[PDB]
């Protein structure tokens, strides 16, 4: 699929989630039910789907799923 | 207080329940099969007590990822123990008098492995992850436990080598004695895996000539003994108050009238017979019925086979009971041997029968006037008695026996 | 039934003795240095607090064998309990009415590693050696004590995370209080290697941002505080029954009036607060005396601090006792933690001084209205409180109340 | 230096024994206390010290410190 099913897919096989429940408004703690250790395995995955490093100030702020998306789109070259 | 043994669960090599252990029980079926993983690591040893079983989808997802296989087994047979003893959650969770003492012998030297190499790997700290702890620390059974079941009692793991869940059975009964729990979950579980098995093959420990018969390499009190077969797998026991399961009209198996906790004090890895002397005289204490059956230790080894004989002739004399050595059919559990053998006892208790020693082929010199059971046969018990040694010289005794 | 400290032995990042430690403790001496070691693995935490001192040839060869580091520390800290204790050979060696019960936090995770890469390696099983397994298992510290000091009574390994060592020192009271032990040795050890520690950096749980100021990366209540640092080290106490302590004239420290032991059953990683609240209230029943100094179990995390504080505030009120953490001083040593700090809330005690909570800057918002010390203080103590805190959920509290 | 010298220096060592209490005739067990696993451990310093394998076999021939020093030189397979 695209970058952002992409990113919209890994989310919610990590989250325990439906893909219909990962909306581009919601957050993995408030509205996915995702702990500190569940963002940590989170990025992990992100890093081995599309083959990128995150630094750990940037992986700090993708709270959302847009901000998920967002990073993605900037990080491929 | 007296506490009694309300319910079972456990995940063997001889079976996923105690419906299937029995059958193997009564039968005298090995859980022992032949290790394709023990040989690709390059240990001599090439037998283990493996679990039969697919574990894939039985934990929710956000409990079983901090869990090692030790973890998991001791789960399932939590699981199996508060079904079979009538325990909905609104009578055991969230609630102070209800607690949960579980250990391993050595949590999870896989995935020590996995993090270590994770760590030294190209990814570094980015390929480790965050779920290693739990999986590695020597709590883990009775932590990734102790959550998901709303433990709010008294949680930790005891460690005592091969003696551990026995220990953690005795101390569950220390709880309830004090009167500081109503019911304490105990037992244990190991994982099973080369990282953990090859250092027992560097110490000459393990049975190595018998890889081409996996169901005869285990043969405790045979003449013809190679060591121990690793086992894995786990167990789980429900200890209560007398009176609270009295009260709600809960099935008892048996009662712990007798609980045995000594240390050698000698030789850091060969028992020595005088502290396991001490501890079975412990552990009858107050006992006025003799015991009917005594679930040995039985490491199918040298050493510990005789000195434990000398130990157990030491104490009874001519009023020895039936012995068998469950091990020679299940292998050696380790972390897990002492609740799933008080388990077998609980079985044959239960059910008025006694297991086989089995591939006692030429019988052990030194065995000699003891009555060792090599066939199975139906007898009306009333008490029990189970042995567990670990390394360091610590014994762990437990005595069971059928209510009025 | 009334169980007493006779005996003190420690080896912490402060002091390899109780006297060194007294000064630490006194002048607000940080024990977190530099690590090369961390840093060569990759990690991003470079402080940890180590032990001072080579080990090297201090035990004999026979003994030593056997030991890992957590081994190793808790060895040295209970030779100097016996000789505090004023227990010679024969009063303490080859004696059923004495006991160990000493564990670590995840065994060895070091020589763990080490014998999977000897067994991946060129030479494999070869290279592996027959002493991997009592350095790995989790009951290692209590299986390499009780065999050279002969410990003759009860014998096992208590693990849980953090808390390991305070629920050792509880079973060790509860054992003399219902008569089965007349002497206990409680305690443990913990080892400090990358192995262990970059585990728990993979978590976000390590200081980070401290690197080049190791000593006051360890910063509990300090509103910047980054994580904790990890420590190693052993402490060991000799818990004695009270009229046997009094029949040979031995020196009493304390009393352990209280212990508390209970569990949240709520998250795994994140403390609840309502647990800890239960565990102090627990530790806390039938003593008469008000708490004069908390040992607070502060590990300068960001979520550990706070939770701790609104359960200390839930349990006193407004009479909030003088509170001081300090593993802002020394780190923390996981498993070895409950009895080293036990150890320091005992020098206080015994020396009526209140060791203050170093590197506060700026007090945490949430820390306010309470008696947080952060200089030393004279003061003539009575009453002690130690908490201590471990994964999964599990609490552990300690009250010290001096005799008479 | 020689051959027999250097092992007796990793009998004395694993054994912890002074070096001219390591005689050529005496037994590992019955003179220089060492039981089961300093046999197993003592096998491996000489796989250490030199450059051969002792595949199993010989070394349980080895109870002497004799039988150590011939196997190191009459041997080398
Ligand atoms: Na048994
Ligand atoms: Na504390």
């Amino acid at each position: 699929s695209t970058i952002e099913e992409r990113v919209k897919k890994i989310i919610g096989e990590q989250l325990g989630v439906k893909q219909e429940e990962v909306t581009n408004n919601a957050s993995f703690v408030e509205d996915l039910g995702a702990d500190s250790l569940d963002t940590v395995e989170l990025v992990m995955a992100l890093e081995e789907e599309f083959d990128t490093e995150i630094p750990d100030e940037e992986a700090e702020k993708i709270t959302t799923v847009q901000a998920a998306i967002d990073y993605i789109n900037g990080h491929q070259a | 207080k007296r506490a009694v043994i309300t319910g079972l669960g456990i995940v063997s090599s001889i079976g996923n329940n105690q419906q299937e252990v029995l059958a193997s029980l009564r039968e005298g079926r090995s859980g022992i099969t032949f290790s394709q993983e023990l040989k690709d690591s390059g240990m001599r040893s090439h037998v283990w007590g493996n679990v039969k079983l697919d574990t894939t989808g039985l934990i929710d997802r956000k409990v079983v990822r901090f869990m090692s296989d030790a973890s998991i087994y001791a789960f399932l047979s939590m699981e199996q123990a508060i079904a079979d003893a009538g325990l909905s959650p609104e009578a055991y969770q969230n609630n102070p008098r209800v607690g949960l003492i579980a250990g391993s012998g050595g949590g999870s030297p896989r995935f020590q492995v996995f993090g270590a190499d994770a760590m030294r790997g190209p990814r570094g700290l980015k390929a480790v992850g965050p779920y290693v702890v739990t999986k590695a620390m020597a709590s883990g059974v009775s932590a990734c436990l102790a959550t998901p079941f709303k433990i709010h009692g008294v949680n930790y793991s005891i460690s005592s080598a091969c003696a551990t869940s026995a220990h953690c059975i005795g101390n569950a009964v220390e709880q309830i004695q004090l009167g500081k729990q109503d019911i304490v979950f105990a037992g244990g579980g190991e994982e099973l895996c080369w990282e953990m098995a090859c250092e027992f093959d560097a110490m000459g420990a393990l049975s190595t000539k018998y890889n081409d018969t996996p169901e005869k390499a285990s043969r405790t009190y045979d003449a013809h003994r190679d060591g121990f077969v690793i086992a894995g797998g786990g167990g789980m026991v429900v200890v209560e108050e007398l009176e609270h399961a009295l009260a709600r009209g809960a099935h008892i198996y048996a009662e712990i009238v007798g609980y045995g906790a000594t240390s050698d004090g000698a030789d850091m890895v060969a028992p020595s017979g005088e502290g396991a002397v001490r501890c079975m005289k412990m552990a009858m204490h107050g006992v006025d019925t003799p015991i009917d059956y005594l679930n040995s230790h039985g490491t199918s080894t040298p050493v510990g086979d005789v000195k434990e004989l000398a130990a157990i002739r030491e104490v009874f004399g001519d009023k020895s009971p039936a012995i068998s050595a469950t091990k020679a059919m299940t292998g050696h559990s380790l972390g897990a041997a002492g609740v799933q053998e008080a388990i077998y006892s609980l079985l044959m208790l239960e059910h008025g029968f006694i297991a086989p020693s089995i591939n006692i082929e030429e019988l052990d010199e030194q065995a000699a006037g003891l009555n060792i059971v090599t066939e199975t046969t139906d007898r009306e018990l009333t008490t029990v008695m189970s042995n567990s040694f670990g390394f360091g010289g610590t014994n762990a005794t437990l005595v069971m026996r059928k209510l009025k």
